[PDB]
Parts: C-alpha cells; structure tokens; sequence
C-alpha cells in the first residue's frame, strides 16, 4: 500500500513559477530518497530530479537544471519541486517516485497518480460550436474551436447516439487555444427524418452548446 | 513469491564480483528464503546481523530484501558495519546507523588473487565528502587536494581518485581478497513478499 | 548520459502471438534495467526489474532477459489487456534514462480509410476564419499520410492532425485532419481538396470541393 | 605540533645501502604527498624523488632511477628512502618535505621541512682526532692570535669551545676540509689582546662524539 | 626535464636595500607550481613563496613574488638582518621536480684588508711525522681571496687546503684558513715557509713567514 499524491499542478504563465508538493505514505518517508518524473503529451518518460533522504544532496535534468529545485520537508512527509522559469516544452504530467534506501538515487518503484502542469499564457475561454454538415452512408460532426483550458466533453443526441461516434482528441493551435472535432458515421436513408445534436460541455468556462447538425 | 527459493546463489556463487567502489545490487523478491543454511554454513568468516537476530530470521518476513555484494581484503572487513570510518566506509560503501540487515564475507584468495597480482579490483582513495548511507560514486574525476584546479592531469596535489588491490597468493590474510555479501531487510506497508521457510 | 534504444517503435500482433522487443544501452548497465507498460491514459507500471524478475503481480506471460548491453522483453501469449506502449529503463547511473517506447497494435486485416471532406460552416467565416476538414473513417494500419491542395499548391505549415485510439470491437483507427486558413485566404481560391494515400489504397484518393 | 623528524646520522661503507626515515605528526598524513631532496656540503638542492602518501606513486629523477626507491608506511605514519650501491660522491645531507593537510585539502607546496638526515659514505673508520696548538708569534706589542688544530678524525662533527664557553668573542671554527686520506682537518682561531699573552690562559675545549672523545688544550705562546 | 637557473649568484646589498632574485625555467612551468625557499646555513629550507606570488604561513609582507611562463622573480623590499642567506627557487608542476643552483645574499660591507697569521707546525704533531703550517686570514671583505704558499721562494701546490666561515653577524667579514701539510722529512729540509696573501682591501700582497725553529 506504497502511495504517493501530488498536487499543486495547473495553468502556469511561461517564465512564471509554480511549485508542485508530493504526499508519500507507506514507509519512513524521511529516510527514503525521492524522485520527479514527467512526461509531455504525446512524448516519453523524462527524468527531472532526485533528492537524498536528508535533502542536502540534489541532482537534476540538464533539461530542468537551474530552472527547477527539488526539495523536501521530512516532518510533513512531503516533496516539493519549485519549477522556475517555466517553458512551454515544460507541459507535462509530473510523477514523484519513491528512491533507494537513503541515498540510493537509482531506483524509482511506485510512482504516484500524477499531477497536470500546463504552460500557457491563454485564459479561460468558452468553444465554438461549428457543424460539419453531410456513398451509401455519410458523415457529419461538429468542430469544436478555440477553448482554453482542457477538456471538453462531446455526446450526440445526449447520448443516445453512440455507435460511429469519433471524438478525436485536442490539438493545440498556434494561438494557444485547442481545436476538437467529433464526427459520426449515419446512414443517408435517415439523413431528413432524423436530427443529429452534439453536445459541447466546457467545464471550466461553464459552457453547454448543443448543436443541431443539417445537410445543405 | 510462495513456490520458489529466493536466487540467493546467483549472488554468492557470482563468477564475477564488482569493486567496492562499484558495488553491485540485486533486489530479491517475491520468493522463500533459507537463511539457517546461510548462517550455520562454515563457508563464511564474518556473519554478523545489525537490528534482527539471526537465529530467528527463518519466523520473519519482508517486503523485499536488497543484496550488495563486492570485494575488499580482510582488515576492512570489519568497516563494512555501522558507525564505522575508514577509506571503505567514508569513500566506498557506507551502512545507516540504523541498518538492519546481516553482513557476510568470506575469503575469496583461490578466486580473486592472480599469480602476478590481481589488479582488476578496484577501491576510492580520495574524496571531498564522506559517502552518505547507501551511496555509489563511480566517477574516474581527478581529486583536487589543493586549491588550483587539475585539469584533468595527475600532479601535485592532483590525484586518480581509484587505487587498485595487490591481491598476491603469498600476501597475509589481512590483505587477501574477501567477498562480501550485504543483505539489507525493507519492510513497508505492504504485502511482504519474501518469507523464510 | 546513457542512451537507450528500442526496437521496434511499434508492432502489430494477435492475440496469443508471442511478442518481443529489444532495447541496446550505449554502456555496460550489468542488469540494471526496468521494463514500463504504460496504458493510454494511466501512469506506467513496472513489469520487469532487474532485467530478468518479475514484479509482484505481473502475469507470467512477461518476462526479460541479458545483461550488460543487450535486453529483451518478451510476451509469450499476448492478450487483450496487453496493448499498451512499453519502455525501457536504465538505472546504472544518473541521469536514469528510457527506451523510445513501443506501442503494441491489434493485427488485423487492412482496411481503407472511408475519406471525407468538409467545407467550413456559413457561422465560422463571419467569424472570419476558415476550417476546412477531412475525415479518414475507420481505417488499418494506423500509418496515413494526408496532403492538403489548395488551387494546385501542396500546402504545409498550415494544417494540424489528430488521431483516435484503436477501436475496441474493430481495430481500426480514425484521423482528423483541419486546414486553417484565414477567410481573406480562403475568399481568393477556389479548389480545396485533401490527398489521403494509404496502404489499404492502390493509389491516392482525394475529396474535393469547390467554394 | 606539525612536523616532520627524520632519522640520525649514518655512515655507511662504499656500495652499502642507507635507508632514512621521515616520520609525520601534526597533519593527516594520508592525503599528503613526501618528496626526498639531498644537498651537499656547500653545494644546491637536488631533488631525489617524492611518493604520494595515498597511493604509494612514486617518480625518481633520473639521476636516482638505479638506486632509489622511496615508499612509506601509513600505520606508522613514516616515509623512507632507500639508497643502494652508495659510493663517496652521496655523502650529503637527505631533507624530506611534505605539504600539511586536513582529511581533504592540502597545501599548495612544500612547507613541512624535515631537519635533515647526513649521510657520510668512505672506507674510513671511527677515529678520534688529535689536537695540536697554534702557538701565538711574538708580534705586535696591539692585538695576536693563537688557536688549536683539530687533525685526523672520522666522522663529523667535532664540536670546539674555548675556556669551557666562556670566550666567544672573536672565535672562529672554520668548517673541517676532507684530506686525502679520508679523514677530516679542522682549525679554531681566536683574536686576543697581545697584553693579555702572559697573564691570560687559553684553553680549547676539542669534543668528538663519534669516538668518545674530549681534549682540552692549552694554547701558550712558543717557549724558546 | 625543466632546466632551473637562477640569477645572480651572489647579491652583496647593504642592510635596508631591496633585494630582487631571478629565477628561470628552461620552458614554461604553471606559476601555481613555483615555490621559494630560504636556507640559512646548518638548516633546512623554509618556505617563503608558493605558486609564484603567495607568501607562505608565517612569511613577513616584505617577502614579494611574482612570475609566470619561464621568467620568475623574489623581492625582499627591505633587507632585515635575519634575510641574508641563501635562496632557491623549485619548481613542482612537472616532475621531475628540478631546483635552482640557489642564490646568496651577503651583506655588502665597506672593503677590510685581512689580518695575516702564520703558525708552524707544533712539535708534538712533528713527533708524529707530519707537519702542518697554517695561515689565516683574519675579518675581510669581500669574500675573494688568494693564498699561495711558498717553501723557500718556491711556490707549491697541490699539497693546500683552504676553509672559509660564514659571514659573521656582527662585523660582516669573513676570515680564511689555508694548511700546507708536508712530511716531517720534507719540513725539515728546508728553511723559509710563507705564505702570500692577495686581496683586494691590500695595495700589494702581504707576506708572512717564519724561519723553520727560530
Ligand atoms: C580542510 O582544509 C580546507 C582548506 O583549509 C585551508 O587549506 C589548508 C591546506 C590549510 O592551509 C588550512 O590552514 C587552510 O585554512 C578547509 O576548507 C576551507 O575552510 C575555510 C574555513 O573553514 C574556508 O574559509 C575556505 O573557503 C575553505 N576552502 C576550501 C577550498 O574548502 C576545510 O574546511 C578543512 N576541513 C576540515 C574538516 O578541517
Ligand atoms: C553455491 O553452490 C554450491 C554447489 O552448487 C553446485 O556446484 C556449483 C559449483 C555450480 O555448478 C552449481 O550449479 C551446482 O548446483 C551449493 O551447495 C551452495 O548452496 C551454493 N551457495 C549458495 C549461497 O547458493
Ligand atoms: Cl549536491
Ligand atoms: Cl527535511
Ligand atoms: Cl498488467
Ligand atoms: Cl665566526
Ligand atoms: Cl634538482
């Protein structure tokens, strides 16, 4: 029942700082090294920094070093890592992993949850709706553009449509905001005697667009 | 982790063991241990346990069990302990004050000692800072013992930080080649996966 | 830094084909080596240490091999639940260091992508922006490539791609390509088409639409 | 209490070996480094070797390459140097050096200097000296001087004094010259007042360790 | 190897100048590794300066150094009695590590003629079938000095050994020792010992003899 929570990650301005904490139980935490993992979207495990049981010896990334600072208090058992002059190549899912006895830096056995660090300049902003309007079957879906932060969720028909249903995941536009499209596959024959609706759900921004789909 | 002896003999029984400086760890998991064989074998020289008593480690059970084993000579043998200090103990392998675990050595001279010298073994001689617990150093960096900086050249005040061993079949048992075998018992809030029988 | 190299970067199998896959370190790590499996989604879990055993837990159909720079991770049976991406990991020194990756794909048979293409809505260009949109429908194996033409110009730096994950009941993969343009842009041409070459195709197909 | 104690003094037959100590105290010795330099009488230092303490390394110059090997001892806390097939011309004085160090810096020379170790290589024997007088001339009215000759003894030193100590004034012990026959020569002088001749006694007080030997001498103007 | 020549060989000042020693390296040496040394005479050498320009624990400010490449230098700025002595410069960054032929700083004195004394040989040491006759030259400056010895006109050689003390720490002089050593036959057949003494405190050089017994 080795576990570790992290906390603290979110949207974080680039150059700006922003300092994640990790809860360990299950062992004697202040003897125990620590480590920091991440992992950009789409890329790879990274390794980011370790910290002795003491604190007093730290080794990083020479991706991260200078920039970011790993750190521990024994008495709260919990590690920190203050990230400094933050990137966009910092965007990441960052893991704490419990290390060696004391100062045996190498191993990395449980790692935690996972926390979500999001490097971007952008604020909240609600999505637009657009339709994909419509062989013997055809294709129609919605374009769901420029929302900030991450996720939408997209149903059809509130649900009652789900078989050929694609809702792609997010790209991440050049203007910070992201771009999401769901489409479904349907029968032509049903195309006038059926309505289709995707329903646009924004969490953060408090949004909720349901939007009616129609040939031209 | 219930049908199977813990892989204890690929340890003690390695062909090959590492320097001291390089010392080598096998995690041992998920397996039944025998550890009365390895305490009443008359193979072993030193066998002395820190934090458990050795007679009753057949009744107890971890979570995982961690074994580092390398090569030292005789008279640093008895570094290889807690609160202990020495160029072993202070550069190349040091134990937690509060280190529960058994420490076992025998001599290895017929293996490890060359007719002209076994020089393959290796020991830290120099460093800044003394080694915390469970540490490795592996680096080949030229120790500063002055204030001007080396330059990655041996001189004055500039020297390789790794000395080699003798290890000769006619030097004394004090400075004959042991190997040592460390065996440290974790136990976390976790199903224990290393059991003796 | 210690560099480690895995191979291959993707595979296809059935399930109860036996899977392998290599990883080569730059240096001698003895048996210092993890292997990962990470689900979409989740965190990764360790596998194998110590470059041979196995973690508490772990089915017996994973197991490793070698020692020093040469390793293998082997799945004697794979089964449904073992689709994921797998990675090596090195621990001899720091900075500990981790394989490419190989993502583990469902065979099955190839499939040609069902292409669609979609002019932006009337709603977005009084926004003035333009979206265009081209479908590739439920298609295998995942490699595709899309090229977007523009009044006879091949189009680059201005198009962004999405890709879904494999389907559950037909193993097949869907992909997302969106054409940004600005409206003025997209007042001054005419032919806007997207070119989907494929392996399941004899020969590129391209959707067309005139604005 | 840093220091540096060296061995006594030898005197080894030709193409015998001499081996001097250098003890260390005050300082960690195993982080430090021992270089061997010898100087003869009169002569400029010359650098033998050095060994770092730690690792037992040594270089020799090239000069010594044939006959020197230089180690030392941790437990004991010593170097040594070790000096085969000696002939006459080795006859100096051996200094080691070392630079003071904690458990991990070090000085950035040679600071430590030992006393010194003399080293006398010859086919002579112990000899104690005989002791002749340098009459005072009958000059002057004004001052004289008068003196004692220190002849034939094997090894050095020879340690001269005048009245027991109490003249120094206007004395001078020339260093011994090395004769021919391997055995050492050496004069003492002293200047004194021509009045005083008569009536003041002059005594030099001749000591050889070496041979146990003390010879006191009195020094009177010639008796013709 | 590293050729360490060191300049001048003897630097007569007067208590109160500045001294300035030179020291150079066949090739270029790390100026970290350069180090003076004082040696008085009965003594061992004493650190003054290491790598060039630091002074040692203990070492008066007056003590300056400086160098770099080949060309290294010590600088006394005000000469104390207890600075004149004998000066080496090693060099410790390649090995072998090579010293300096040493350089002597003596105090430069006003020129003082010696005082000539000639004493025969004893009888109790002609009982023993040598004779020695000694000449000394007693408290002069500088330091050069000739002593020729001469058995009836006849000029000898090869059968004289000389001593010279230390420059003494009061009167600054030096004072010379020359014994002729003959057999007790040789001694006896001739007459007239001398001994000439030819120094630069003297307008011509003085003489001073014996006549064998009388
Ligand atoms: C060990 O000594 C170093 C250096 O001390 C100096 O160098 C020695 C060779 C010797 O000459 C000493 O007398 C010198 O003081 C210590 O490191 C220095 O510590 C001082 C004060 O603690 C500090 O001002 C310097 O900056 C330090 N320099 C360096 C290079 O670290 C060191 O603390 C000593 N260690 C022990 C355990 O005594
Ligand atoms: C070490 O090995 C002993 C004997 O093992 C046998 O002989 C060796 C040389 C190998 O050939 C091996 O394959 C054989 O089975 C054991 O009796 C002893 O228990 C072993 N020690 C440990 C700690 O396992
Ligand atoms: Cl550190
Ligand atoms: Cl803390
Ligand atoms: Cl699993
Ligand atoms: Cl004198
Ligand atoms: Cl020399």
């Amino acid at each position: 029942q080795v576990q570790l929570v992290e906390s603290g990650g979110g949207v974080v301005q680039p150059g700006r700082s922003l300092r994640l904490s990790c809860a360990a139980s299950g062992f004697t935490f202040s003897t125990y090294a620590m480590h920091w993992v991440r992992q950009a979207p789409g890329k790879g495990l990274e390794w980011v920094a370790v910290l002795s049981y003491d604190g007093s010896n730290k080794y990083y990334a020479d991706s991260v070093k200078g920039r970011f600072t790993i750190s521990r208090d024994n008495s709260k058992n919990t590690l920190y890592l203050q990230m400094n002059s933050l990137r966009a190549e910092d965007t990441a899912v960052y893991y704490c992993a419990k290390g060696g006895s004391y100062a045996y830096y190498y191993y990395m056995d449980v790692w935690g949850k996972g926390t979500t660090v999001t490097v971007s300049s952008a604020s909240t902003k609600g999505p637009s709706v657009f339709p994909l309007a419509p062989g013997g079957t055809a294709a129609l879906g919605c374009l769901v553009k420029d929302y900030f932060p991450e996720p939408v969720t997209v149903s059809w028909n509130s649900g009652a449509l789900t078989s050929g249903v694609h809702t792609f995941p997010a790209v991440l536009q050049s203007s910070g905001l992201y771009s999401l499209s769901s489409v479904v596959t349907v029968p032509s024959s049903s195309l006038g005697t059926q309505t289709y609706i995707c329903n646009v759900n924004h969490k953060p921004s408090n949004t909720k667009v349901d939007k009616k789909v129609e040939p031209k | 982790h219930h049908t199977n002896l813990c892989p204890f003999g690929e340890v003690f029984n390695a062909t090959r063991f590492a320097s001291v400086y390089a010392w080598n760890r096998k995690r041992i998991s998920n397996c039944v241990a025998d550890y009365s064989v390895l305490y009443n074998s008359a193979s072993f020289s030193t066998f002395k346990c820190y934090g458990v008593s050795p007679t009753k480690l057949n009744d107890l059970c971890f979570t995982n069990v961690y074994a580092d084993s390398f090569v030292i000579r005789g008279d640093e043998v008895r570094q290889i302990a807690p609160g202990q200090t020495g160029k072993i103990a202070d550069y190349n392998y040091k134990l937690p004050d509060d280190f529960t675990g058994c420490v076992i050595a025998w001599n290895s001279n017929n293996l490890d000692s060359k007719v002209g010298g076994n020089y393959n073994y290796l020991y830290r001689l120099f460093r800044k800072s003394n080694l915390k617990p469970f540490e490795r150093d592996i680096s080949t960096e030229i120790y500063q013992a002055g204030s001007k900086p080396c330059n990655g050249v041996e001189g004055f005040n500039c020297y390789f930080p790794l000395q080699s061993y003798g290890f000769q079949p006619t030097n004394g048992v004090g400075y004959q080649p042991y190997r040592v075998v460390v065996l440290s018992f974790e136990l976390l809030h976790a199903p224990a996966t290393v059991c003796g029988k | 830094d210690i560099q480690l190299t895995q191979s291959p970067s993707s595979l296809s199998a059935s399930v109860g084909d036996r899977v392998t896959i290599t990883c080569q370190a730059s240096q001698d790590i003895s048996n210092y080596l993890n292997w990962y499996q990470q689900k979409p989604g989740k965190a990764p879990k360790l596998l194998i240490y110590d470059a041979s055993n196995l973690e508490t837990g772990v089915p017996s159909r994973f197991s490793g091999g070698g020692s020093g720079t040469d390793f293998t991770f082997t799945i004697t049976s794979l089964q449904p639940e073992d689709i994921a991406t797998y990675y090596c990991q090195q621990y001899d020194n720091l900075p500990l260091t981790f394989g490419g990756g190989t993502k583990v794909d469902i065979k099955r048979t190839v499939a040609a992508p069902s292409v669609f293409i979609f002019p932006p809505s009337d709603e977005q260009l009084k926004s003035g922006t333009a979206s265009v949109v081209c479908l590739l429908n439920n298609f295998y194996p995942r490699e595709a490539k899309v090229q977007w033409k523009v009044d006879n110009a091949l189009q680059s730096g201005n198009s962004q791609e999405s890709v879904t994950e494999q389907d559950s009941k037909d193993s097949t993969y869907s992909l997302s390509s969106t054409l940004t343009l600005s409206k003025a842009d997209y007042e001054k041409h005419k032919v806007y088409a997207c070119e989907v070459t494929h392996q399941g195709l004899s020969s590129p197909v391209t959707k067309s639409f005139n604005r």
